[PDB]
RNA sequence: GAACGGACAACGGCCGCGGGAUCCGGGGGCGAGAGGUGAAAAUCGGGGACCCCGCGGGGACGGGCGGAAGCGAAGGCGGCGGCCGGGGACGUGUCCGUUGAUCAAGGACGAAGGCCGGAGGAUCAAAGAUGAUUAGAUACCGUCGUAGUUCCGGCAGUAAACGAUGCCGACGGGGCGAGGCCAGGGGGCUGUGUCCGGGAGAAAUUGGAGUGUUUGGGCUCUGGGGAUAGUACGGUCGCAAGACAGAAACUUAAAGAAAUUGACGGAAGGACACCACAAGGAGUGGAGUGUGCGGCUUAAUUUGACUCAACGCGGGGCAGCUUACCAGGGCCGGAUGCGCAGGGAGUGGUGCAUGGCCGUUUGCAACACGUGGGGUGACCUGUCUGGUUGAUUCCGACAACGCGUGAGGCCUGGGGUGCAGCAGGCUGUGCGACGGGCGGCGGCAAGCUGCAGGAGGGCAGGCGAAAACAGGUCAGUGAUGCCCUCAGAUGCUCUGGGCUGCACGCGCACUACAAUGGCGCGGCGAGCGGGAGUGCCGGGAGGCGCGGGCGAGGCCGUGGCGCAGCAGGGAUGGGGGCCUGGAAGGGUGCCCUGAACGAGGAAUUCCUAGUAGCCGCGGGUC
């Protein structure tokens, strides 16, 4: 939770009161930082292939 | 609606079945909507039939039979638990086990 | 405790791709885990690990009517292959009762009731 | 339509025979209760009940067999035999030959209850009477009891008189049944149920409710939104009760049907939990005190919150400040645009205008999509019969298949030790447990359970889905809409007072009621937290000067007291000494006074192992 997800809050203010405004995105998984967490997701895994 | 095709008595081609009375409730309910259970079971019970083969004047003696027909009407045989709550396509099934 | 399909569906995986490297000792079975996947946590990995050995015990029963190895149906081919006792050559005039022979009135042979 | 044949028949009317049961009378036995109920009472019982056995009388009623079985036009019809009468189906080279179908009017029959006259009266039982229940109980329950229930002659003419489905007729799928007659070739007629399809239908459903917008077989009746109302008037019928038939004025935007999802149920069955219970432990409520809430008071005793989810909560331990309140006094952060405009400020109002956050449902296990299927549709399946799990966790069967959140995985601490580094030892890196092994249940099993091994076999936390709630917060906010206030201000600030008032109600805690104790010495003494000790003065509190630097109740040993409102208890109060602060109602220390309380009513909380409880210590506040 704290690598994937990234939560945002503005607040606006109108003519007529206060309106929040959350965004809260998942981010990829790459294992160059540049996009996403470079550790996985703890209960995703990974079988190599017998040839 | 109509909840059963026989609504609920077993009268099909008569006009009238003579009530019987409940045997719980004293209530009348007709015999073909009562709900009848014909227990057949012993005179004394399975826990004392040890105790009456120490008692018997005769050798091979066989314990009587208790013949009664329990005819429950309808509050009472949900109450007594004669009939089980069934689904609504539960209703339907007629045999018994 | 109760496995789930995170877990369950992993190691079904595991013993169906990876048979043969396995082995009924849990110790020797999680060390090929390490070996031949990724799993990141460590008791995870005896999640896992520990499932393999439940389904390689009843797998060497060969109880599981799912998954499917290489050998166990070369083995099972040769069980299929039974020395066949057909009884086409054990009966010898052959008793059909009597009406059924009266529907092969028209072309007949091996006549007994 | 008529005949005939062999059958069939709870079809009717009558006559005769019979059955046991209820009740009563009477005799004999027995000897204290019986009855009745959820519990009892009423009631009957040494004047012999109940119960047991015999006899007798009388009325009513046909159990078991007895069924989706028969018959009748319906109401209805159930012991047996007989008489008289009826009936349909079947069978037929029998007769007649269209005699038919349906109906206003009319006629007959018509359950129960009711009515009239007569007979009878065992049970049951409206009314009535009681005994209870209840807040009440005119009821439900118990007992008694009249009409009635019964029969005969008549009236009446109604029922959820239902298949809620008019009669006649043509056509229309299979299966299974336990009818009757015929045939002898899983047969035909005719009844009768049932199941699955077709078609229909708003759907439930349905062999007609089918052959209907591809709308036309005949005939009769009825309906036209709800309510008024099956009421009134008039009529006819009736001994009467009433019946038949049958409006309107006024009023109303719905009433209704079938089904879906919820919610609920004093419905049944599960599952689960120390806001449950059992088995327990300690309590609370009683006492005094501390604190919070209400009420009252007051110049003010600011205010939010009032079931869990208000009430030692607002990190709310308030002497000023805090601080919103009261009594006063100051001060103008009244900018800026030419006295006005408007900004700004406000612990002023509104959390029922909001953001955010937090609580609660949760201490839960639920929520959803893609596609497909079922249905006209809302919806359902997926998301489940069963088994399993803390878990919609999984096994499995499956019109579903695949996924996704949540659960798990996870992260932190805790124990065991491998290596490494360094110096009340420290911190990096790993390993170690997965329910693995074994035994028994369950077996595609999931799993459950016992033991071994083991440091460890549900450790403690953390994050915590979707949906909600008019939950709380405008008094955390340079988060805020709107309303109100702005110079004698609802602004700020200062001083004093209050938030600490007290006939009272309540929550949570504290200290106790003592001997398993208390008091006095000696001895041994923790973890979180790692800053603090020292020397001197003082009886203590405290003070002063240096200044890298800490450890508890208790327990053990022992001395006194010795069941006492007592050396238990330490409330209240008096006098003195100090600390902090600008300021004591604050804290501390000394002496003295020495309250209730002798185990705490109805109620009620928390808790399964290093846990409850007891016992201190440290930190936040300061
Ligand atoms: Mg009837
Ligand atoms: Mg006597
Ligand atoms: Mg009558
Ligand atoms: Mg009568
Ligand atoms: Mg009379
Ligand atoms: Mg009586
Ligand atoms: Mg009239
Ligand atoms: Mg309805
Ligand atoms: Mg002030
Ligand atoms: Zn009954």
């Amino acid at each position: 939770k704290e690598d994937y997800v990234k939560e945002a809050l503005s607040v606006v203010h109108l003519k007529q009161g206060v309106i929040g405004i959350k965004v809260r995105i998942m981010l990829p998984y790459d294992p160059e930082n540049v996009n996403g967490p470079s550790k996985v997701i703890s209960d995703k895994i990974k079988i190599f292939e017998p040839k | 609606p109509v909840k059963r095709k026989n609504h609920g008595r077993a009268k099909k081609n008569r006009g009238h079945v003579k009530l019987i009375r409940c045997d719980n409730c004293a209530s009348a309910v007709p015999k073909d909507k009562a709900i009848k259970r014909f227990q057949i079971k012993s005179l004394i019970e399975a826990a004392a039939h040890d105790d009456v083969r120490t008692a018997t004047i005769y050798e091979e003696y066989e314990v009587p039979k208790f013949f009664h027909k329990n005819q429950y009407c309808v509050s009472c045989a949900v109450h007594l638990k004669a009939v089980r709550c069934r689904s609504a396509e539960g209703r339907k099934d007629r045999s018994n086990p | 405790r109760v496995r789930n399909s995170n877990v369950k569906r992993a190691a079904k995986n595991i013993v169906e791709k990876y048979f043969p490297k396995l082995d009924c000792d849990f110790h020797h079975n999680k060390r090929v885990l390490e070996s031949v996947t990724e799993i990141q946590t460590k008791r995870f990995k005896n999640q896992i690990a520990g499932y393999v050995t439940h389904l390689y015990t009843r797998v060497e029963k060969g109880k599981v009517k799912k998954i499917f190895i290489k050998k166990h149906e070369e083995e099972r081919e040769r069980r299929e292959n039974m020395i066949p006792s057909s009884s086409i050559m054990d009966t010898e005039k052959i008793e059909v009762d009597d009406i059924t022979m009266q529907m092969i009135k028209d072309y007949c042979y091996r006549g007994n009731y």
